[PDB]
C-alpha cells in the first residue's frame, strides 16, 4: 500500500492510496431543429382551424 | 483563481440552490446582508472563497449564481427569502406559464422563447470572470422545465463556451414525492440530449434521500426541505474542494480526470456518512473507520444499487474535520479484507483521499446534528446502471402503449425523438455492462 | 394478504410451492409484471435483480441470491475454489480441475500435470465437462490428453477438465457406480438449511474400468440411466436411493454410519462454499431479501472420502420428496419474511 | 395570475354552477357583498385564480352565466349570493331551448353565443396569464346541452391552446324526465370527445340514492343533490385554489389523467379515521357516476385530502388499497395514483377526501346511451324536431359511431396487459 503525492496545507491535506497496480451540434442545427417544431406545431394548429372552420 | 457559475433550473434545482448557498454563506461566514467580516480583502481577492462569490466596492459578497424557472411561485421566495439581499435580480429570471411536467413543452414551446433571455444573463456573470472553469447546473429529471430547458440550456452552453466543463446535480424521479406520471419519460429525453454535453453528473435518487431521513432521522414523512437540508451537504462536501484551498478536485476538469475514465459513464455514485438525528442529545462518536465503513453500505447511497456486482473504475473519498491520514489507510486496509471491492483490470485499484480540517456546517434548527468528522464517498461504479435500467422499463411499459405521448407531439416533438432517445439508454446499459460484467 | 409472481413456468419445485401458497388462503398470485408484488420466483436467466426493493409499502423477496452464478456454473466455480484463500488452489475435496476455452485460459497447466504423472504411471482418466451440454451429452471420459483438448476445440463454449475418480466407492450387489444429491435452503438471513433427506442416484450397469466408449456406467444422471440401460430399475425403484437404506447398507457392509463416514464431509463442504461467498451476496442489509435452494452433487470414493463435483442454483428434487421439501420452503424461507394467521425438517450448519 | 374562466349553461349548468360559488366563497372567506372577511391568508395567495379583484377590495367571480331562458337567470341573482356576479354576465335569451339540441347548438344558441363569446374576451384580456375553461352544464336539456357544446367549439377557435373543462351531468340509467334525451346527450358527447381535455361526469341516480340511503334524506330534491355536486366541485378544484405542487393547474392535471385524448372522462368521488377516508373514496357508493369500478380498470386516478392529518398515515393507507387491489389498476401506467394534501378543510368537516378516477368502465354508460339512441333512430323517433331545425340524418349517425368507437377504445385498454 503505497501513500503517494502526499499535498499538505493549512485547510486541509490531499493524498492517494494505491492498493494494486492494474494489468457536438453548430447553433445553426440546433435553430433549424427548434424551427421545424414550430412548424409541426403550426400545421396542427392550421389544421385544426381548418376543421373548426369547417 | 478560477471562477464557476451554478445554473439552478426548475423548482427542484432552484430550492436546492438555495439550501446550497445558504449552506455555503455558514460556511464562510457571509451574512444574510452579504458582508463577510472575515474577508480582509474589500471589493476584490483571488482568494479560494472567491471561486463561487463575487464581491463589490460595498463589501458584498454576491453567490456567482443564476436561478431559471418558468414561473415565479418559486424564485419568488428566493427574492423574498432570508438571502433575498444575496442576490441581485439579473440573476434570478422567470416565466408565466410552466412547462407542464412536459420535456417536449419545456425544451420546444417555451424553451426558445426564453433562451436567449438566459444566455445574455449568463454572458453577464462570464464578463466578470478573469478565468471561467465551467458551470455546475443543479436541475430535476421528471419536471418539465427541469428536463427540457435544462437540456436546450446545456446544448447552447457547449457552443457559447466550447471548451468549459459543465457539471449536473440531478434528481432522479421517486414516486413517493413525484409530481407526474410522465416522468420516465422526461428522464430518458433529457439524459440522451445532455448525454454529450454533461462531463460528470452525481445522480441523486430521491427514494434514497427519502429513505435516509426516515431511518437515520425519524422523520415521518419527509418534506422537500428535509430532502433539501441533506442533499446541501452532499453538494457542499462535493464543491468543497473548489471553496478551500487543497490540492485534490480543485478544478472542475479534475472530477472528469479522477471520476470518468469512459465518456458516457460520467455519474458516479455518492454516499455519504454519517446522518445522525439532532433530537438525539448525543451519541457515541464516530471513528473514522466506521464512518469510512457506511460508505460501502446501500443504505447509505445516493442511489439504492448494489456496487459488490459491478466494478469501480475511480473512487475518491472527501473528509471533512478531525481525520488524519493515517487514520484513512487504517480504514481502508481493514475494509478492503471485508468488503467485495472489484476494480476493473485496466485501472488501479486506489483511492483519492481529501481531507478539510473544518467539520461539516449543518444550518441551525434543522434535523442534522453538527459531528466532528463526516465523510462523502464519490466511487464511478457500474452499479449505477441499476437505475437506468429501472426507469427503461417504466419508459417501455407506457411507450409499448404510446400513452401520453400525445402531449409531447402537440407541442411539435416526433414519436421518432422516444425511440432515439430509447435506443441511446439501451446502448448506454450495454456500454455499463462491458465495463462491470464478466 | 400477501402476493407473489411467478416467472419460471418450468420450475417444477415452485410450482409445488405456488400450490401450497394458494392453498394458503394468504397468498394471492399476480401476473408475469405485476410489479405489486411480495415475493417473486423468478426466472432463471437474467433475473432483473436491479428492479427489486423499489416499491414503496411492499417488503419483496425473491428465491434467488445475486451472484450465486460464481458457484453454479462450472468454469466459475473452478475460479472461485481456486483463486480464494477461503478455499484455496490446495484444496483437499474438489478435484483437480482446470478451465479450458475452445479456440484466463489453463490449458498449458492442464498438460503440465497430466505428463507429470504419466511420468509416475499413475492414473490418467480425465473429463471435460461445461454448462453447455446436457441430456447425458457434452461430456467426455479418456487417458489421452490429446483426444480431450481435440475434443474441446471441436466446441465452442468454455469447459472444464476435472480429474475422474477412479477408485469410486460401489455398491453392492452390482458393482455399480454412483452420486450423492444434498438440498440446501439459504434464507434471508443467510442460515444455510440441509434437508435432511438425500439420495443416491445409481448406476444400474456394473463399472468397467476398462473401456469408457461406454457411457452409462460412469455417467448417474436419472436421464442417461433411464435412457440408455434396460437394468434401470432392478435394485431400487428408478435408481433412487435413500438415506435409510444407504445406513444400512454401510453398516452392514463397513461396519459406519452415514454421519461419520460421509455425512459430516458434505456438511464441511456445504458451510465452506457457501460461507466464502457470504459478503458478495448476503443481503441482509439491502432493500431487498434473498433466499434460494441449491443442490449440491458429490462423489465418494473407496476410502470413504468425499468429493463435490457440481452445484445447481435451479435444481430439481425427487418424486417422493416434493410434499415435504417444498413445505419447508415455505416456513423457512417464505413465512419467515411474511407469517400466516394464529419438529423440523432441516439440519442447520452453524458459522 | 393563472387564471380559469368559469362557464354555467342551462338550467342545470346553473343551479349547480350558484351552489359551487356558494361553497368556494365560504371557503376563501368572500361573504355575498363581494368582501372578505376571512381568517388565514391561505384563502387569498391563489384567490385570483376564480376571482377578478374590482375597486375597494373587492372580489367578483370570474363567472358567466347563460341559459335561453330568463327563468332560471332570475333565481339565481335572488339566492344567497347572487349579488356577487358581475350583472354584465348574464347573457341571457327569451325563447328556451325546449330539449331541442338542435336549438341551443344552431338556432336560438346562435343568436345568443356571440353576446357570450363578447363576455369571454373581455373577462380573457383582463388575465394575467389565462389557464383555461371550465363549464358547468347537462347533456340531456338543449341549452346547457346543445348550446354548451357550441360555445365549447367557439372558444377552441379563440383559444385553442387552453384547457377546457367541463362537469356534465349524464342521462341515467333508470330515471329520466326527458324522452329525447339520448338523442341529446349522444349529440354532446360527439362533441367533448374533440373539444375537451377533461369532462366529469355526474349522474342523478347516484346522487339520489347517496342523498338518499346514506345521507338518509328522507325526501331529497335537487337542492340536496346539488350540495353534493359543490361540494366534490370544491374538492377537485382545491389543488387549483390553494397552495401546492401536484396538479397545481389544469394542464398539469390533464397530464397526469389523460394517457390518450379521446379517454378523459372521469368518475368523481367524495368521502365522507383515516383508513376510514381511504376505504370510502374507493366504494362504488361514493361515486357521482353510474359505472361500477369493479367492471373495468383505473388508468389514472387523483386523490385529494383536506384538513388536519397525519401525511404519513395518509401515505401508507394510500398504498394498501393500491397493492391490495392490485387487479384494478393496469399494470403498463406505473405509479398512476397521485395523491395530494391541504391544510384547509371544508365547511361543516374536518378531513374530507376526494376521488378523481379515470376508469374503463365508464364505458357502460355510453354504451346505455347507444343502445337507447339506436333504438329511437331505427325508427327515426322524434327526429322530425331536429330535421326540423335544419339537422340532417348523417350528424345523427356519426355522432353515433363516435360514441362507438369511444366504447371500443375504451375496451381495448381494460384488457391490454404487459
Ligand atoms: C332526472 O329525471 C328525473 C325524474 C323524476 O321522476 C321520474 C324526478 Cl322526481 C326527478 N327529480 C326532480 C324533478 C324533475 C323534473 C320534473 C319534476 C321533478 C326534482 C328533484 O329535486 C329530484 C331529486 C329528482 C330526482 C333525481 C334523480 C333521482 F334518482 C330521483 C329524483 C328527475
Ligand atoms: N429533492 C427534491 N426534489 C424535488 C424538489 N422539487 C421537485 N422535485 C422533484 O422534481 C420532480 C418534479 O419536477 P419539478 O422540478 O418540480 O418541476 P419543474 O422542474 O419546475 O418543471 P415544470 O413543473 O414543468 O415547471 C419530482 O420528481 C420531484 O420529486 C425539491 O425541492 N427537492
Ligand atoms: N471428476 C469426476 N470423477 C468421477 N465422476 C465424475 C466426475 N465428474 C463428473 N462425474 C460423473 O459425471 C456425471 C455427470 O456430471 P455432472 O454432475 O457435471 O453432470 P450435470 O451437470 O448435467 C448433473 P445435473 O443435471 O444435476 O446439473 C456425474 O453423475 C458423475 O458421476
Ligand atoms: N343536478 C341537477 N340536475 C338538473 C337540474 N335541473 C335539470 N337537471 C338535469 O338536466 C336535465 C334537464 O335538462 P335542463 O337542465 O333543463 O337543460 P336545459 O334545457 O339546458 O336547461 C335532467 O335530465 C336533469 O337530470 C338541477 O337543478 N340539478
Ligand atoms: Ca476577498
Ligand atoms: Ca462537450
Ligand atoms: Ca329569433
Ligand atoms: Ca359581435
Ligand atoms: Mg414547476
Ligand atoms: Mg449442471
Amino acid at each position: 500500500m503505497e501513500v503517494i503525492e502526499l499535498n499538505k496545507c493549512t485547510s486541509g491535506q490531499s493524498f492517494e492510496v494505491i492498493l494494486k497496480p492494474p494489468s457536438d451540434p453548430s447553433l445553426e442545427e440546433i435553430q433549424k431543429k427548434l424551427e421545424a417544431a414550430e412548424e409541426r406545431r403550426k400545421y396542427q394548429e392550421a389544421e385544426l382551424l381548418k376543421h373548426l372552420a369547417e | 483563481m478560477r471562477e464557476c457559475i451554478s445554473i439552478h433550473v426548475g423548482q427542484a434545482g432552484v430550492q436546492i440552490g438555495n439550501a446550497c448557498w445558504e449552506l455555503y454563506c455558514l460556511e464562510h461566514g457571509i451574512q444574510p446582508d452579504g458582508q463577510m467580516p472575515s474577508d480582509k480583502t474589500i471589493g476584490g481577492g483571488d482568494d479560494s472563497f472567491n471561486t463561487f462569490f463575487s464581491e463589490t466596492g460595498a463589501g458584498k459578497h454576491v453567490p456567482r449564481a443564476v436561478f431559471v424557472d418558468l414561473e415565479p411561485t418559486v424564485i419568488d421566495e428566493v427574492r423574498t427569502g432570508t438571502y433575498r439581499q444575496l442576490f441581485h435580480p439579473e440573476q434570478l429570471i422567470t416565466g408565466k406559464e410552466d412547462a407542464a411536467n412536459n420535456y417536449a413543452r419545456g425544451h420546444y414551446t417555451i424553451g426558445k422563447e426564453i433562451i436567449d433571455l438566459v444566455l445574455d444573463r449568463i454572458r453577464k456573470l462570464a464578463d466578470q470572470c478573469t478565468g471561467l472553469q465551467g458551470f455546475l447546473v443543479f436541475h430535476s429529471f421528471g419536471g418539465g422545465t427541469g428536463s427540457g430547458f435544462t437540456s436546450l440550456l446545456m446544448e447552447r452552453l457547449s457552443v457559447d463556451y466550447g471548451k468549459k466543463s459543465k457539471l449536473e446535480f440531478s434528481i432522479y424521479p421517486a414516486p413517493q414525492v413525484s409530481t407526474a406520471v410522465v416522468e420516465p419519460y422526461n428522464s430518458i429525453l433529457t439524459t440522451h440530449t445532455t448525454l454529450e454535453h454533461s462531463d460528470c453528473a452525481f445522480m441523486v435518487d430521491n427514494e434514497a434521500i427519502y429513505d435516509i431521513c426516515r431511518r437515520n432521522l425519524d422523520i415521518e414523512r419527509p418534506t422537500y426541505t428535509n430532502l433539501n437540508r441533506l442533499i446541501s451537504q452532499i453538494v457542499s462536501s462535493i464543491t468543497a474542494s473548489l471553496r478551500f484551498d487543497g490540492a485534490l478536485n480543485v478544478d472542475l476538469t479534475e472530477f472528469q480526470t479522477n471520476l470518468v475514465p469512459y465518456p458516457r459513464i460520467h455519474f458516479p455514485l455518492a454516499t455519504y456518512a454519517p446522518v445522525i438525528s439532532a433530537e438525539k442529545a448525543y451519541h457515541e462518536q464516530l471513528s473514522v473507520a466506521e464512518i469510512t465503513n457506511a460508505c460501502f453500505e446501500p443504505a447509505n447511497q445516493m442511489v439504492k444499487c448494489d456496487p459488490r456486482h459491478g466494478k469501480y473504475m475511480a473512487c475518491c473519498l472527501l473528509y471533512r474535520g478531525d481525520v488524519v491520514p493515517k487514520d484513512v489507510n487504517a480504514a481502508i486496509a481493514t475494509i478492503k479484507t471485508k468488503r467485495s471491492i472489484q476494480f476493473v483490470d485496466w485501472c488501479p485499484t486506489g483511492f483519492k483521499v481529501g481531507i478539510n480540517y473544518q467539520p461539516p456546517t449543518v444550518v441551525p434548527g434543522g434535523d442534522l446534528a453538527k459531528v466532528q468528522r463526516a465523510v462523502c464517498m464519490l466511487s464511478n461504479t457500474t452499479a449505477i446502471a441499476e437505475a437506468w435500467a429501472r426507469l427503461d422499463h417504466k419508459f417501455d411499459l407506457m411507450y409499448a402503449k404510446r400513452a401520453f405521448v400525445h402531449w409531447y407531439v402537440g407541442e411539435g416533438m416526433e414519436e421518432g425523438e422516444f425511440s432515439e432517445a430509447r435506443e441511446d439508454m439501451a446502448a448506454l446499459e450495454k456500454d455499463y455492462e462491458e465495463v462491470g460484467v464478466d | 394478504m400477501y402476493t407473489f409472481v411467478v416467472r419460471d413456468e418450468n420450475s417444477s419445485v415452485y410450482a409445488e410451492v405456488s400450490r401450497l401458497l394458494l392453498a394458503t388462503g394468504q397468498w394471492k398470485r399476480l401476473r408475469k409484471d405485476n410489479p405489486r408484488f411480495n415475493l417473486m420466483l423468478g426466472e432463471r436467466n437474467r433475473l432483473p435483480f436491479g428492479r427489486l426493493g423499489h416499491e414503496p409499502g411492499l417488503v419483496q423477496l425473491v428465491n434467488y441470491y445475486r451472484g450465486a452464478d460464481k458457484l453454479c456454473r462450472k468454469a466459475s466455480l473452478v475460479k472461485l475454489i481456486k483463486t480464494s484463500p477461503e478455499l484455496s488452489e490446495s484444496c483437499t475435496w474438489f478435484p483437480e480441475s482446470y478451465v479450458i476455452y475452445p479456440t484466463t485460459d489453463e490449458r498449458e497447466v492442464f498438460l503440465a500435470a497430466y505428463n507429470r504423472r504419466r511420468e509416475g504411471r499413475e492414473g490418467n482418466v480425465w473429463i471435460a465437462k461445461s454448462s453447455a451440454g446436457a441430456k447425458g451429452e457434452g461430456i467426455l471420459i479418456s487417458s489421452e490428453a490429446s483426444e480431450l483438448l481435440d475434443f474441446i476445440d471441436e466446441q465452442g463454449q468454455v469447459h472444464v477438465i476435472q480429474k475422474y475418480l477412479e477408485k469410486p466407492l460401489l455398491l453392492e450387489p452390482g458393482h455399480r457406480k454412483f452420486d450423492i444429491r444434498s438440498w440446501v435452503l439459504v434464507d434471508h438471513l443467510y442460515n444455510i438449511y440441509l434437508y435432511r433427506e438425500g439420495v443416491l442416484r445409481t448406476s444400474s450397469e456394473p463399472y468397467n474400468s476398462a473401456n469408457f466408449q461406454d457411457k452409462t456406467c460412469h455417467l448417474t444422471n436419472h436421464c442417461i440411466q433411464k435412457e440408455y440401460s434396460k437394468n434401470y430399475g432392478r435394485y431400487e425403484e428408478g435408481n433412487e436411493m435413500f438415506f435409510e437404506e444407504f445406513n444400512q447398507y454401510l453398516m452392514d457392509a463397513l461396519n459406519t454410519t452415514l454421519e461419520n463416514s460421509i455425512l459430516l464431509q458434505i456438511k464441511h463442504i456445504i458451510r465452506s462454499c457457501l460461507m466464502c461467498i457470504e459478503p458478495a451476496i448476503s443481503t441482509k442489509h439491502l432493500h431487498y431479501q434473498s433466499f434460494q435452494l441449491f443442490g449440491f452433487d458429490f462423489m465418494v470414493d473407496e476410502e470413504l472420502k468425499v468429493w463435490l463435483i457440481e452445484v445447481n442454483g435451479a435444481p430439481a428434487c425427487a418424486q417422493k420428496l416434493y410434499a415435504e421439501l417444498c413445505q419447508g420452503i415455505v416456513d423457512v424461507a417464505i413465512s419467515s419474511v411474511f407469517p400466516l394467521a394464529d419438529t423440523s425438517i432441516f439440519i442447520k450448519l452453524h458459522h | 395570475m393563472r387564471e380559469i374562466v368559469h362557464i354555467q349553461a342551462g338550467q342545470c349548468g346553473n343551479q349547480i354552477g350558484a351552489k359551487f360559488w356558494e361553497v368556494i366563497s365560504d371557503e376563501h372567506g368572500i361573504d355575498p357583498t363581494g368582501s372578505y372577511h376571512g381568517d388565514s391568508d391561505l384563502q387569498l395567495e391563489r384567490i385570483n385564480v376564480y376571482y377578478n379583484e374590482a375597486t375597494g377590495n373587492k372580489y367578483v367571480p370570474r363567472a358567466i352565466l347563460v341559459d335561453l331562458e330568463p327563468g332560471t337567470m332570475d333565481s339565481v341573482r335572488s339566492g344567497p349570493f347572487g349579488q356577487i356576479f358581475r350583472p354584465d354576465n348574464f347573457v341571457f335569451g327569451q325563447s328556451g331551448a325546449g330539449n331541442n339540441w338542435a336549438k341551443g347548438h344552431y338556432t336560438e344558441g346562435a343568436e345568443l353565443v356571440d353576446s357570450v363569446l363578447d363576455v369571454v374576451r373581455k373577462e380573457s384580456e383582463s388575465c394575467d396569464c389565462l389557464q383555461g375553461f371550465q363549464l358547468t352544464h347537462s347533456l340531456g336539456g338543449g341549452t346547457g346541452s346543445g348550446m354548451g357544446t357550441l360555445l365549447i367549439s367557439k372558444i377552441r377557435e379563440e383559444y385553442p391552446d387552453r384547457i377546457m373543462n367541463t362537469f356534465s351531468v349524464m342521462p341515467s340509467p333508470k330515471v329520466s324526465d326527458t324522452v329525447v334525451e339520448p338523442y341529446n346527450a349522444t349529440l354532446s358527447v360527439h362533441q367533448l370527445v374533440e373539444n375537451t381535455d377533461e369532462t366529469y361526469c355526474i349522474d342523478n341516480e347516484a346522487l339520489y340514492d347517496i342523498c338518499f340511503r346514506t345521507l338518509k334524506l328522507t325526501t331529497p330534491t335537487y337542492g340536496d343533490l346539488n350540495h353534493l355536486v359543490s361540494a366534490t366541485m370544491s374538492g377537485v378544484t382545491t389543488c387549483l385554489r390553494f397552495p401546492g405542487q401536484l396538479n397545481a393547474d389544469l394542464r398539469k392535471l390533464a397530464v397526469n389523467m389523460v394517457p390518450f385524448p379521446r379517454l378523459h372522462f372521469f368518475m368523481p368521488g367524495f368521502a365522507p379515521t383515516v383508513p376510514e377516508l381511504t376505504q370510502q373514496m374507493f366504494d362504488s357508493k361514493n361515486m357521482m357516476a353510474a359505472c361500477d369500478p369493479r367492471h373495468g380498470r383505473y388508468l389514472t386516478v387523483a386523490a385529494i385530502f383536506r384538513g388536519r392529518m397525519s401525511m404519513k398515515e395518509v401515505d401508507e393507507q394510500m398504498l394498501n388499497v393500491q397493492n391490495k387491489n392490485s387487479s384494478y389498476f393496469v399494470e403498463w401506467i406505473p405509479n398512476n395514483v397521485k395523491t395530494a394534501v391541504c391544510d384547509i378543510p371544508p365547511r361543516g368537516l374536518k378531513m374530507s377526501a376526494t376521488f378523481i378516477g379515470n376508469s374503463t368502465a365508464i364505458q357502460e354508460l355510453f354504451k346505455r346511451i347507444s343502445e337507447q339512441f339506436t333504438a329511437m333512430f331505427r325508427r327515426k323517433a322524434f327526429l322530425h324536431w331536429y330535421t326540423g331545425e335544419g339537422m340532417d340524418e348523417m350528424e345523427f349517425t356519426e355522432a353515433e359511431s363516435n360514441m362507438n368507437d369511444l366504447v371500443s377504445e375504451y375496451q381495448q385498454y381494460q384488457d391490454a396487459t404487459a
